[PDB]
C-alpha cells in the first residue's frame, strides 16, 4: 500500500528483513 | 482541354491547356482564428485586388536562357495590391498564375514553369558575398538570364539556371508544383497556390514569400520568319490580407 | 505503413488505355504498373517505415567541431569557445534539411568530448557547456561571471564521465525552422537564413582551474531531429557547400563539377 | 537501491540509437503548428514525383539544360538505336534524379520504376517509337528486334503528349543493392519504330524529354549517408 | 540485480535538469507557511504592473527623477513631435522597466503591451495629444499625419487623469525575440494634436509621465540569464 | 496555465469608454486590448508555464567557489575551507531572490568538484564536505575531530566519481528566508540580512592522507530552488553588487553607471 | 494515476516528501 | 497499453513531453 | 532517479551471455522468410543422419 | 504472462522487435 | 506473491532458472 504520511507507494526489495535498516514510527 | 478563370473583376482562358494542379491540393483561403498572430481585423480588398494583373512582355529565342520573379515584390506596382502591400508592415496572399505563350502548329521548343518557395538565390561571385536588395527584389521588371556584364557582380545573384541559381539540379525541379509550356501539348500553362510561410502572415516587402521560375528546357524554333515569341504572365493574388497599417513604405 | 499487394493483371487491349498522359499538367504520369505487365498476384509487402521522416531525419549525425587549446599564459582569459548554432556546416546533416522549405523537430543533442594530451598526463579535467540564447551576456573570459547560469542551459563533463546528452525542444518564434528564406532583416542585408535563423550560440569552457598540462579539448557535437515534421520538399544540393547560411556554390578559382558524370555516347550504357 | 547489474552496450553513444532523454529546457513550450501547406510523412511521396533524367550526360550538353534532352533526326530511314541507359537506381545518370539521390541515401531498393517520355517536337509532326527494357544477364541490345524480344512499348504519338511505361521488378532477390559495384539491373533502350516524319519545311529536328519516378510498388531500406555528394575540408560560413 | 544498461546523458550535471534527489537532512520538518500577504505564482503578475519608462534617458536628466518625465511647451503653435521610442521589450530605455528586465531575463516574447500617460501639468490647463504606434519595416515618422496613418489615440484630457492605450501585437511570428540585434518591432511616437494651452500666468510649462505593463495578452519563453546586469570580478561581502 | 483567447472586437464609439483612468489610484491602468483595436478573434493560446516560479527560480545556478590548495608543510592543519552560506555573492542567482521580500523553497544542491594538477599526476583523491549549522564545532584543522559527523550532513567525493547532489529542505526558523531585513540583531549592528540569515556554513576538506602531489581543488557549488513560494515582489538590482548581506552599491573611486543608456534626443528612437 | 497534462504515469519514490523538489502548477 | 506493432508494454517516464523525442507513425 | 545499486558481474562481456540489446539500425525491416525447403531446429536431426565411418583409417 | 518453462514473469522493453535477439523454442 | 517469512513482494527476472542461485527453505 501507499506511505501513510504521504502520497506514493514504495516498499522493500532487498532479501533479508534486518538488512533494510529503515523504520517507520 | 479548355478553361475559363474569373477573379475579382477579370477573366482569363485557354482553349489549349491542361488544368492546373492546385499546389499541394490546398485551395486558397484566408487566415484562421486558430492560427493567426496579428491582432486586428485585417484589410480585405477582396475583388479590388484579388483580381488579375500582368507583367511587361519578355520575349524568347533559341538563344534565350531563363526568367524568374519573386512575390509579392513582382507585383509591388499592381495598384491596390501594390500600395496595400506597401502601407502595411504585414500581409499574406496566395496566387493564381497563368503564363501566355501561344505559337503556331509549326513551332517546337518547351518551357518548364515552376512555382518555387524561398528559392534562396546564390551569389554570382565566390567567397564572402550575398545578393543585394535591388536584384532579389527586381519588381515586376523581373530577372531574365543573360550572358554578360551585369554590374555590381559581387551583389548579383548567379545566372546558373540549370543549377536552379542555388546549386541544386534542374529536372528535379518538378519536386515543386510545376507545368510545361509544350507547344504541341498546350498554348498556355497555369498554376495556383495558397499562402504559405513558417509564419501565419509575413513582412511582404522584406521577404518574397513565394517565387516563380520559367526555363527554356528545349530551344524555341520554327522555320517561319517569326523567329521569336513573347511570353507574358498574369497573376491574381488570392485571399489577400494586410495588417499593421501605417505610412507608405520606401 | 505498407505498399499494397499487386494483383494479377489480365493480358488485354482496349480503346480505354491509361499509358498515355500530359506530364505538362504537373501531375505525375500514368501511375499503374499492372497496366503494361500481365502480372501474377504478389504479396508486395515491404514496409516504408525506414523511409519515414522520424527515421530519415531521426538518425543522429555530427553538427560542429569545438576544438580548443588550453592556453597557460592567461588560462583565466582564453580557454573557452562560442559557436553560432546552425545546421549549415556539416554536409550530410545539412542535406537532410536542405531538402525542404521548413522543418520542425525536437532535438536529441549529444556531446562527444575528447581530451588530447600535449603533456605526459592530463589529470582530472572538467568542462562546461552553455547554450547562449541571443541576448544572454556572452562569456568573454574563462573567468567571466557569465559562467554562472541561473537559467541558461549549462551542463558539465569531466574525464571518465559518459557522453552528455540533452533533449532540446523545437525553438523557433515561428512554426518551423526556415531551411531557406527569401529576403532580409528589414533594413536589407544578410539575405536568407542569416536573417531568420538567429538561434544564438553554443559555448564551452574548462572548469578545472589553472594546471600544468598542455591539452587540446575537442568536442564533436551531434544531433538527431525527432518528433519531426517537414514542409514542402525542395531539390537536393548538387555541389560542395561554401558559406553556411548562404546557398553560394560558385567557389573561387574553381568550376562547377556536379555529381553528374559524363559518358562517350548516349547509345552506350 | 534496487539490486541492478549492467549489460555491455552501456555507456556508448550510437548515432542511430533510440531512447528517452532529459530536457535541457524544462517548462518551455513550442510554437503551434499552423496549417502550413505541403505536408510530408515519408520519402516515398518524393519518389512518386516524376523528375527528369539528365539522359544526355556528355561534355557538349552537361553545363546546360540540354543534358536533360535528346535530339531526333527526321532525315533517317532506319530502325536503329536512339539511346540506352542502365536501370540500377543509383547508377549514372539516374542517381542524379531525385529518386536517384533518395536511393543513393539508401542501400536496398525494391519495386518497379515508372518512366515517361514527351514528343517535344513540332505539333504538326508524327512518329511511333520503341521504348524497351532489357532483363539482365545479357548485353545491351544492338538491333531493334532484340529490344522487341525484351519487355517494351510502342508509342502511339496521338494528340496526347506523353507515353509512360514501367520497368517491371524482376530482381531474383526481393530487394537489390542500390549501387552496383561489379553488378547490373538491366537496360533502358530506345529505337526508331517508325522513322520520324515532319511535314515539309518544318524544322529538320525534334526534341525528347524523359522522366522517372517510383511506382506504387517502390520501396527502400538501409538508409546510408549518400554516395552522391562530397564535402572536402571545412564548410566555410 | 535487474539487467540494466546505460544511455548517454548519464553522469552529467545540467543546471536546468529535472529529477528527484535524496535528502541531506532526513527526518527534518520545515516551518509552517503562515498566511503572509503578497502571494505570487508566476512572473506575469509583475508584468501586469505599470512601471515608468525612464523615457527621457539623457545626460541632463539620467542621475535624477527627470529621466522618467518629459516637459511640454505651451508657447508653441505646432503639430510637431514631442518624443519617440522603440517598442522591442528589451531595447533601451524600455529594458530598464520591470517588464523590460523580466523580458531581458527571457528570449521570446508575445502579446500586446499596455502604455499609459498622465497630464501632470497644472489642473487649470488643457490640451489634446496624439499617442501613436508605428508598424515597422519603415522609418520612424516625421510628420504628425504620418503617425495618424499608424494606429493611434487622441487624448481627450478630461477631468480623468490618464490616457491608456495598446501597441497591438503585429509580429509576423507568434513570438518575437526579446532583444533585437539587427532587427525592429516598431516605434512609439508622440505629437501635439492641439497646442497645449495654459490659462494666463500659469507656469509656462507642463510635465508628462509615461507607464507600461503587459496586457492580458502578454507572455514570454526561453528564460535566460539577463542581458541587463553585469558582475565584474568577485562580489565582496 | 494559459492566457485566454482574444475575441473579435466590433468597431464602435460610445459615451461609455474605459481607455481613460487614474494611474494615481495605484491600480494598473485601463486593462483591455480589444478596447482600442477592432480585433479578429484569435486563439491566443501561449502558456505562461515557463514564467512560473517553479520554473524561473526552479533552474539551478552556481552559488559559490570553494578554491583550495593542498599545503604540504602541514597537510594535517591547513587543507580545509569554510564558507558562510548565502545567496548574496553570485549575481544571477542573487537577482532571482533580490526580487522579493521573502522566499521559501527546498533546494537541490549540486557539487562540481574539480582537481587541478600542479604535479606530474594527482593519483586517487577523496574529499569531504560538511554542512556546519551554527553552533556545530567548526573544524580548525584538516585533522580536526570535527571531521567525524554523527549527525551533521557530511558527504564525500573522489576522483572519477559522478557529481554529488543532495536535497536540502527549507531551513528557516521563520516561514521564509528574508531576502531583506530592516533592522538589527537586538543590540543594533549588522543591519539587514546579516542579522536574519545565519544559516551557518558549508565546509570542505581533503580526506586522503598526506601525499606528494601539489594540487588545487576547486568546487563550484550549485543550487536550484524547487517547491518554491515567494513573497511580495520588489524591484530588480540596477547596479553591480558590493557587500553580500548589505545592499551597498556606491563603490569606491567609482560612479553609478546603471543599466540605463542615454541617447542624443528624446524625439529620436 | 497518470499525468494530467500528458499521456503516462509517473510518481515519487524517494523517501521524505520535501526531498522530491519537483512541483505541479 | 501494449505496443500496436508488437507483443509488449512500454511507455514514457521522463518529465516533459517534448523531451521524449521518439514518435509513432 | 530510482535508488539503484550495482551487483558484481556488471560491466563484463561474456561470449555466452543472454540479454536484450539496443538496435544499430532502427526502423529497418528484414526480407521475408520464403518457404525454403530443408528446415532445421536442433542438431539432433543431423545426429539422426547415418554417416559413414572412415573405418579403415590407415596410410594405404 | 509468466514464463512457460518456469515460475516468474519477464517480457521485452527495448524498442524494435528484431533488436531483442532472444527466442523461445 | 509476497515473501512468506516477510512483508514484501520480490521474484526472479534473470533468464534461465538454474542461474538464480538463491533458494527458499
Amino acid at each position: 500500500a501507499q506511505v501513510s504520511r504521504q502520497n506514493y507507494f514504495n516498499i522493500n526489495y532487498f532479501k533479508d528483513a534486518a538488512s533494510n535498516g529503515a523504520s517507520k514510527l | 482541354r479548355i478553361i475559363q478563370i474569373t477573379r475579382g473583376d477579370s477573366t482569363i482562358t485557354s482553349q489549349d491547356v491542361a488544368n492546373a494542379i492546385v499546389a499541394y491540393g490546398v485551395w486558397p483561403h484566408y487566415l484562421s482564428s486558430k492560427d493567426a498572430s496579428a491582432i486586428d481585423k485585417p484589410s480585405q480588398p477582396d475583388t479590388s485586388s484579388n483580381r488579375f494583373y500582368t507583367l511587361r512582355s519578355v520575349t524568347w529565342s533559341s538563344s534565350s536562357k531563363g526568367w524568374w520573379w519573386k512575390l509579392p515584390d513582382a507585383l509591388k506596382d499592381m495598384g491596390i495590391f501594390g500600395e496595400n502591400m506597401f502601407y502595411h508592415y504585414l500581409g499574406r496572399s496566395g496566387y493564381t498564375i497563368h503564363v501566355q505563350c501561344n505559337a503556331s502548329k509549326f513551332h517546337q521548343g518547351t518551357l518548364i514553369v515552376a512555382l518555387i518557395p524561398e528559392h534562396q538565390i546564390a551569389s554570382a561571385l565566390h567567397g564572402n558575398v550575398n545578393v543585394g536588395y535591388n536584384y532579389t527584389h527586381p519588381g515586376e521588371t523581373g530577372r531574365e538570364v543573360k550572358a554578360e556584364t551585369r554590374l555590381n557582380p559581387d551583389l548579383q545573384p548567379t545566372e546558373e539556371y540549370w543549377l536552379n541559381f542555388d546549386g541544386t539540379l534542374l529536372g528535379n525541379i518538378t519536386i515543386f508544383p510545376h507545368q510545361f509550356i509544350n507547344l504541341r501539348s498546350n498554348n498556355s500553362a497555369t498554376i495556383i497556390a495558397p499562402y504559405v510561410n513558417a509564419v501565419p502572415m509575413d513582412s511582404m516587402r522584406s521577404h518574397n514569400n513565394w517565387s516563380l521560375v520559367i526555363i527554356p528546357i528545349c530551344p524555341l524554333e520554327t522555320s517561319s520568319a517569326i523567329n521569336t515569341i513573347p511570353i507574358t504572365i498574369s497573376i491574381s493574388p488570392m485571399c489577400a490580407e494586410f495588417s499593421g497599417a501605417r505610412a507608405k513604405r520606401q | 505503413l505498407v505498399v499494397p499487394n499487386i494483383n494479377s493483371s489480365n493480358p488485354t487491349t482496349s480503346n480505354s488505355a491509361p499509358a498515355l498522359d500530359a506530364a505538362e499538367t504537373g501531375h505525375t504520369s500514368s501511375v499503374q504498373p499492372e497496366d503494361v505487365i500481365e502480372t501474377r498476384y504478389v504479396q508486395t509487402s515491404q514496409t516504408r517505415d525506414e523511409m519515414s521522416l522520424e527515421s530519415f531525419l531521426g538518425r543522429s549525425g555530427c553538427i560542429h567541431e569545438s576544438k580548443l587549446e588550453v592556453t597557460l599564459a592567461n588560462y583565466n582569459k582564453e580557454n573557452f569557445t562560442v559557436w553560432a548554432i546552425n545546421l549549415q556546416e556539416m554536409a550530410q546533416i545539412r542535406r537532410k534539411f536542405e531538402l525542404f522549405t521548413y522543418t520542425r523537430f525536437d532535438s536529441e543533442i549529444t556531446l562527444v568530448p575528447c581530451i588530447s594530451a600535449l603533456s605526459q598526463d592530463i589529470g582530472h579535467i572538467t568542462m562546461q557547456y552553455m547554450y547562449v540564447p541571443p541576448g544572454a551576456p556572452v562569456p568573454n573570459s574563462r573567468d567571466d561571471y557569465a559562467w554562472q547560469s541561473g537559467t541558461n542551459a549549462s551542463v558539465f563533463w569531466q574525464h571518465g564521465q559518459a557522453y552528455p546528452r540533452f533533449s532540446l525542444p523545437f525553438l523557433s518564434v515561428a512554426s518551423a525552422y526556415y531551411m531557406f528564406y527569401d529576403g532580409y532583416d528589414e533594413q536589407d542585408q544578410n539575405y536568407g537564413t542569416a536573417n531568420t535563423n538567429n538561434m544564438g550560440s553554443l559555448c564551452s569552457r574548462i572548469v578545472t582551474e589553472k594546471h600544468i598540462h598542455k591539452v587540446h579539448i575537442m568536442t564533436r557535437i551531434y544531433h538527431k531531429a525527432k518528433h519531426v515534421k517537414a514542409w514542402c520538399p525542395r531539390p537536393p544540393r548538387a555541389l560542395e557547400y561554401t558559406r553556411a547560411h548562404r546557398t553560394n556554390f560558385k567557389i573561387e578559382d574553381r568550376s562547377i563539377q556536379t555529381a553528374i558524370v559524363t559518358r562517350p555516347i548516349i547509345t552506350t550504357a | 537501491g534496487l539490486p541492478v547489474f549492467i549489460t555491455p552496450g552501456s555507456g556508448q553513444f550510437l548515432t542511430t540509437d533510440d531512447f528517452q532523454s532529459p530536457c535541457a529546457l524544462p517548462w518551455y513550450h513550442p510554437t503551434k503548428e499552423i496549417s502550413i501547406p505541403g505536408e510530408v510523412k515519408n520519402l516515398v511521396e518524393i519518389c512518386q514525383v516524376d523528375s527528369l533524367v539528365p539522359i544526355n550526360n556528355t561534355d557538349t550538353y552537361i553545363n546546360s539544360e540540354n543534358m536533360y534532352s535528346v535530339v531526333l533526326q527526321s532525315s533517317i530511314n532506319a530502325p536503329d538505336k536512339i539511346f540506352s541507359i542502365r536501370t540500377d537506381v543509383a547508377s549514372q545518370p539516374l542517381a542524379t534524379t531525385l529518386i536517384g539521390e533518395i536511393s543513393s541515401y539508401f542501400t536496398h531498393w525494391t519495386g518497379s520504376l515508372r518512366f515517361s517520355f514527351m514528343f517535344c517536337g513540332t505539333a504538326n509532326t508524327t512518329v511511333k517509337l520503341l521504348l524497351a527494357y532489357t532483363p539482365p544477364g545479357i548485353a545491351e541490345p544492338t538491333t531493334r528486334k532484340d529490344a522487341m524480344l525484351g519487355t517494351h512499348v510502342i508509342w502511339d504519338v496521338g494528340l496526347q503528349s506523353t507515353i509512360s511505361m514501367v520497368v517491371p521488378w524482376i530482381s531474383a532477390s526481393h530487394y537489390r543493392n542500390t549501387s552496383p559495384g561489379r553488378s547490373t539491373s538491366g537496360y533502358i533502350t530506345c529505337w526508331y519504330q517508325t522513322r520520324l516524319v515532319i511535314p515539309p519545311q518544318t524544322p529538320p529536328t525534334a526534341r525528347l524529354l524523359c522522366f522517372v519516378s517510383g511506382c506504387k510498388d517502390f520501396c527502400l531500406r538501409m538508409a546510408r549517408d549518400t554516395n552522391l555528394h562530397l564535402q572536402s575540408g571545412a564548410i566555410a560560413q
